[PDB]
C-alpha cells in the first residue's frame, strides 16, 4: 500500500474563477485472490482444475462468475464447465472450503501447447459487500426524506469511518454474525469527530445507534443480504494460463485376458501405445523412454517388468500374483526418459481394484 | 557382469507357502559398455541378448532338483538394453532354512555369426491371524469356512469350531452388536471411521443372537452353528461386532476375526 | 434382488415398493423379535401386521428364535408426538408433578408414544405342535421395554434434526459429461427448539463405493464446481446442487454429513441416505 496526491486545476466558462481540489489517497496495490492451476490429462479429453483461493489471512473475498475465455487465435476448442454463481460464494485464506472450477476441454483438430487460455474471474471483497449492506440496510431502510438529507455527507461516512471499520470475520465464517472486533474503532473519540463536524442532529443519533447497534452484533445471514449486490461494482482477475510443455505423451491399457484367489496368476496383457500425435508433437518410435511397472508390496509381477518403448504401439503379457488379502489397486507404472527428458503418462486405469478373494 | 540381480522372497501365512521371486535386469554396465564398443559409431545402439536356459533349483547336500515357475516362462526368450525380466516360484514352507542355486545360460548375439556364452551362476538360502485364540485362556476358535461367498439377502451359515483343553468347561456366550460404536481426528478420518462402523454395525445380522453355547468339556471340541444374514452388498473382511463373552472372567474377546464374508 | 425372494420380509418389502413405487427401501426397517419358548413343547408362531403376515416359525422347547417383522417408519409430519401429554387412564386424581424440564419430558413423551405405536399393530398367534387344537395368543405390553435412544433414532426420523433428500438425473452417465445433484433439506421439529441459529453446514463427502473408501477432498475421480461445504438455513426448506463430472469408471456412493459449524468437531448428525451412480 502506497500513497498518492493529485491535483486539478479546472477551469469553467459560466464563472471567471479556476477550481481545483488537491486530493490525498491511500491505494491498495495488493491482489486479493490467489488462483493456482492443476491439470489432468485423459486421452483424447483434456482437463483444468483451478483451486481459487483468497490471499489475506483477514480479508475473504467472494465470487461471481469464473468462465474460462477460449482464445481468439482461431475456431478452436470448444470450453464446457463455467460457472455463473446464483448467490456469491465465499472463500477464505485456507480450510476446509477448497474452491474448485474445473473444465472439461475437446480439440477438433489436434492440441498446441503454445496457445495461452484467460481465466477471467469476477470477484469481490466481503468487507465491500458488507459494507455496502451496512450502508444501505441498517442506515436507509426504506426511506427518502432522510436520505436525500444524509447525500450532504455521503462521501465522508464511506471514507472516514466505513473505511475504518474492521469485521470479525471468524465471527461471520462461524455463525455469520456481524459483528466487529474489540480493537475495531473507539466510539469515544468517533463521535468527537462527528460533533467536530456541521452535522444535523438526527443524523448524528442515528449513525451513533447505528455503530452501536452493529457493535452488539447484528446476524442476518441469509434472509436477506443477498439482494444488494446489485448496486456493487466487481473486480476482474483475467490471468493467462498455458499448458505444461512436454516431450512425448503416452497411455498404458491393462486388458483382463479370458474372482481372484490369493496366490494366483491373473494373466493380464499391457498395450503401450505413443498417443503424441494427437497432440501436434511427431512420435519418437526410438527414444529413450524405458517404461517399467512398479512393483509394491502388494502385487508381485511376472514377465517383462520393464522394456525400452522403440515402438508406435508395443504390447506383451503379464502374470500379476496378489500378497494382501482384498481390495488392492493395481500396480502402479511409470515412463521416464533416461537423458534428461520429461512426459506425461495416462494409465487408463489408475484407480480400479481387484477384489482378491483368499482360498 | 551386465545381470544384476536379486532375489526379494516374501512370505505368505495364508496358503502355507513361500513366493520366492528372482528379477534379473542389464544393469549400469550395459549403459557403460554400449556406447564404448558395441556400436562406437552409432547413436542409439542397443545389446541383443538371448537367454538358453535359466534355472531355479532346490539343493540339498549332493542332491538337486528343478522347481518349475507358477506361471509357464518361454525359455528361449530374447532381450535387449533396459530390460527387468522376473520368475516367481512357489515353494512349502520352521527354522530350516533352505538352499537354492540359480543358473542363467545366455549369449549376446552381435551380428548374426559369433555367440559368447555366458553362464553365470550363484548359490544362496531363501530367507525372508485367521486363527484366533484366547486370551487369559486356552479355549481357541476357527472357522470352517472363513472364506464364504454369497448372494446378499440370502441367509447363510458360517460353522465355528471351539478348542477346550485348558481345565474345565466353560459357558461362553456369543452376540453380534448391531449399534453404532461410538467415535472418539480430522473430518475426512472421521467421517471414514463413522462410515466404516456404519457398515459393521447394520449390515450383518446373526439369526442366532444372545446363543448360549451349552457346555464345552475339557480336553474336547464343540462346534457352534451360527446363522447369519446380509442386507447391505459389501466386503465384510475380519467382521467385527461378531464378539464371543466369556461368562466366567467376563473375556470380551474378537472371535470374528476369523471371518471374511463377502456379499453382493 | 429379485432371485432371494423365499423369506417372508423381504417379499412383502418387494411388494410393497413394486406396488407403490414411490417409497425408496429406505422407508423401512425391522424389528428383530426374539421369541423365547419357556414351554415343554414345541410352539408354532406366526407374527402378523399391518397387511402382511409371516410364515410359520416351529420353536422348540428352550430355545429362542429371532422372527423378523419389517415397518414402515413413522412420520413426524402427520402424528405430532411432541405436544401430546401421556393419558391418565385413572383421572380425578389431583395434578402432582414428578419434576422434568423441557427436554426430559419430550424425550420421554416421544419415547413412550413411539412405543405405543406398535404395541396397538403387531400380534402373533399359536399352535402346540403336540395337540393342535390349544391355539392362543401373546400380548406385547408387559414384554417390550422402554426404548432407549437408537430406537427412537431408527424408527422416528423426527428426532433427528434435518430430514435431507438425495436424488440424480439418472445413475447411469459416461465418461465427461456433467450430470447434477439436487440435495432437498427439510428441518424437523427437534431442530427448530433444540438450538437457536441461523445457518448450519452440511458436505457432500464421497466415497468409492466399491471399496468402500472416502475419496479425498481435492481428487482426480469427481471434478465439481464450488465448495462441497455450504450453508443451509435452520428454518426453511433449502434446495442445494452440484455440478458433479465423473473422470474415471467407477461407482460413487455420495454421502452427506451436517455440522453445526467449521470447528473440527461439533457436527449435529451423520446421516445414513446415500445414492449411488455408476458410471461407465
Amino acid at each position: 500500500a502506497f500513497d498518492l496526491i493529485i491535483k486539478t486545476s479546472f477551469t469553467k466558462k459560466n464563472d471567471q474563477g479556476t477550481f481545483g481540489e488537491t486530493k490525498k489517497v491511500r491505494i491498495q496495490c495488493y491482489l486479493q485472490l490467489s488462483v493456482s492451476v492443476e491439470d489432468i490429462f485423459k486421452k483424447d479429453i483434456f482437463f483444468f482444475k483451478f483451486l481459487l483461493n483468497s490471499s489475506v489471512r483477514e480479508e475473504p473475498v467472494i465470487l461471481y462468475s469464473s468462465e474460462l475465455s477460449a482464445p481468439d487465435t482461431r475456431n478452436d476448442y470448444n470450453i464446457r464447465g463455467d460457472y455463473i454463481a446464483t448467490t456469491p460464494a465465499l472463500i477464505t485464506f485456507d480450510g476446509n472450503e477448497s474452491f474448485i472450477n474445473c473444465y472439461e476441454i475437446t480439440a477438433n483438430n489436434n492440441f498446441d501447447s503454445k496457445d495461452i487460455f484467460n481465466l477471467k474471474v469476477r470477484y469481490n471483497t466481503l468487507k465491500e459487500q458488507l459494507d455496502c449492506f451496512i450502508t444501505d440496510a441498517v442506515l436507509i431502510e426504506g426511506d427518502v426524506e432522510w436520505f436525500i438529507l444524509f447525500e450532504k455527507w455521503k462521501t465522508f461516512w464511506e471514507l472516514e469511518i466505513l473505511k475504518k471499520l474492521k469485521y470479525d470475520y471468524d465471527a461471520f465464517k462461524e455463525n455469520r454474525i456481524i459483528r466487529l472486533l474489540k480493537t475495531s474503532i473507539d466510539l469515544n473519540k468517533t463521535k468527537s469527530k462527528i460533533r467536530n463536524l456541521c452535522i444535523e442532529k438526527a443524523v448524528l443519533d442515528k449513525i451513533l445507534i447505528c455503530l452501536n447497534k452493529v457493535s452488539r452484533g447484528i446476524a442476518v445471514c441469509n434472509t436477506d443480504m443477498d439482494e444488494y449486490v446489485r448496486n456493487l461494482v466487481p473486480k476482474q482477475l483475467t490471468v493467462p494460463v498455458q499448458l505444461p510443455g512436454f516431450e512425448q505423451f503416452f497411455h498404458v491399457q491393462f486388458e483382463q485376458m479370458e474372482i481372484a484367489t490369493i496366490g494366483n496368476s491373473l494373466s493380464y496383457t499391457v498395450i503401450v501405445e505413443n498417443l503424441s500425435g494427437q497432440w501436434g508433437q511427431d512420435v519418437i518410435d526410438d527414444g529413450g523412454y524405458i517404461f517399467e511397472i512398479l512393483s509394491s508390496n502388494e502385487w508381485l509381477i511376472h514377465g517383462q517388468k520393464r522394456c525400452a518403448i522403440k515402438e508406435k504401439r508395443k504390447e506383451f503379457e503379464v502374470h500379476l500374483i496378489p500378497l494382501k488379502k482384498g481390495y488392492l489397486n493395481f500396480p502402479r507404472v511409470e515412463i521416464t526418459n533416461i537423458n534428461g527428458k520429461s512426459c506425461r503418462v495416462d494409465h487408463s486405469n489408475a484407480f480400479e481394484s481387484i477384489l482378491i478373494f483368499a482360498a | 557382469s551386465l545381470l544384476n540381480m536379486r532375489l526379494r522372497n516374501i512370505s505368505l501365512k495364508s496358503e502355507h507357502c513361500i513366493l520366492s521371486s528372482l528379477d534379473f535386469q542389464t544393469s549400469k554396465a550395459s549403459e557403460q559398455l554400449t556406447k564404448k564398443f558395441i556400436y562406437p559409431q552409432e547413436h542409439n545402439s542397443f545389446l541383443k541378448l538371448n537367454f538358453q536356459e535359466i534355472s531355479y533349483k532346490l539343493i540339498d547336500g549332493t542332491s538337486q532338483i528343478e522347481l518349475d515357475p507358477i506361471c509357464p516362462l518361454k525359455v528361449p526368450l530374447t532381450a535387449f538394453s533396459y530390460d527387468s525380466i522376473s520368475a516367481t516360484f512357489k515353494l512349502v514352507l520352521s527354522t530350516q532354512p533352505h538352499r537354492v542355486k540359480i543358473t542363467l545360460a545366455y549369449e549376446l548375439e552381435l551380428h548374426p555369426n559369433l555367440k559368447l556364452p555366458v553362464r553365470t551362476s550363484w548359490e544362496t538360502e531363501v530367507t525372508l491371524t485367521s486363527l484366533v485364540n484366547s486370551k487369559l485362556s486356552n479355549v481357541k476358535f476357527k472357522f470352517i469356512n472363513s472364506n464364504i461367498k454369497v448372494i446378499k439377502g440370502e441367509k447363510f451359515t458360517m460353522r465355528l469350531q471351539i478348542i477346550n483343553s485348558s481345565s474345565s468347561p466353560l459357558d461362553l456366550v456369543v452376540y453380534y452388536n448391531n449399534t453404532i460404536n461410538p467415535i472418539p481426528l480430522t473430518l475426512e478420518n472421521q467421517y471414514q471411521l463413522h462410515n466404516k462402523y456404519r457398515k459393521i454395525a447394520e449390515g450383518i445380522i446373526l439369526l442366532s443372537n444372545d446363543y448360549k453355547i451349552p457346555v464345552v468339556p475339557p480336553r474336547e471340541t464343540y462346534f457352534a452353528d451360527l446363522r447369519f444374514i446380509g442386507i447391505m452388498s459389501g466386503y465384510y473382511g475380519t467382521l467385527s461386532g461378531l464378539k464371543v463373552l466369556d461368562l466366567n472372567t467376563n473375556e470380551l474377546i474378537e472371535v470374528g476375526n476369523g471371518a471374511s464374508v463377502l456379499i453382493q | 434382488s429379485s432371485q432371494v425372494e423365499n423369506v417372508d420380509w423381504i417379499e412383502y418389502v418387494m411388494s410393497k415398493i413394486r406396488a407403490e413405487s414411490n417409497l425408496h427401501s429406505r422407508d423401512f426397517i425391522l424389528l428383530l423379535l426374539d421369541f423365547r419358548n419357556s414351554w415343554i413343547d414345541g410352539i408354532k408362531l406366526n407374527v402378523q401386521f399391518e397387511d402382511f403376515t409371516s410364515n410359520e416359525y416351529h420353536v422348540e422347547a428352550s430355545h429362542t428364535s429371532r422372527i423378523i417383522v419389517p415397518i414402515k417408519k413413522i412420520d413426524y409430519k402427520k402424528y405430532n408426538f411432541e405436544n401430546t401429554p401421556i393419558p391418565r387412564i385413572y383421572p380425578g386424581r389431583q395434578f402432582i408433578q414428578s419434576g422434568l424440564n423441557e427436554e426430559q419430558t419430550i424425550e420421554m413423551r416421544q419415547k413412550f408414544w413411539c412405543r405405543e405405536h406398535i404395541i396397538s399393530k403387531l400380534k402373533c398367534n399359536w399352535k402346540l405342535t403336540t395337540d393342535q387344537s390349544v391355539t392362543g395368543s401373546v400380548d406385547f405390553n408387559k414384554f417390550i421395554e422402554k426404548f432407549d435412544h437408537k430406537m427412537v433414532y431408527t424408527i422416528y426420523p423426527g428426532r433427528l434434526f434435518y430430514g435431507v433428500q438425495l436424488l440424480l438425473d439418472e445413475p447411469k452417465v459416461k465418461v465427461g459429461e456433467i450430470i447434477n445433484l439436487k440435495i432437498i433439506t427439510e428441518p424437523t421439529s427437534t431442530c427448530r427448539r433444540k438450538q437457536n441459529s441461523t445457518v448450519n453446514f452440511l458436505d457432500i463427502v464421497i466415497f468409492d463405493s466399491k471399496t468402500s473408501k472416502i475419496l479425498p477432498r481435492s481428487n482426480r475421480r469427481i471434478l465439481y464446481n464450488g465448495s462441497l461445504t455450504k450453508p443451509i438455513s435452520t428454518t426453511k426448506v433449502s434446495e442445494i446442487n452440484l455440478e458433479i463430472i465423473p473422470i474415471e469408471k467407477g461407482r460413487y456412493e455420495f454421502s452427506v454429513c451436517i455440522s453445526k459449524s467449521n470447528n473440527q468437531d461439533g457436527i449435529i448428525q451423520f446421516d445414513s441416505e446415500n445414492v449411488i451412480l455408476s458410471v461407465i
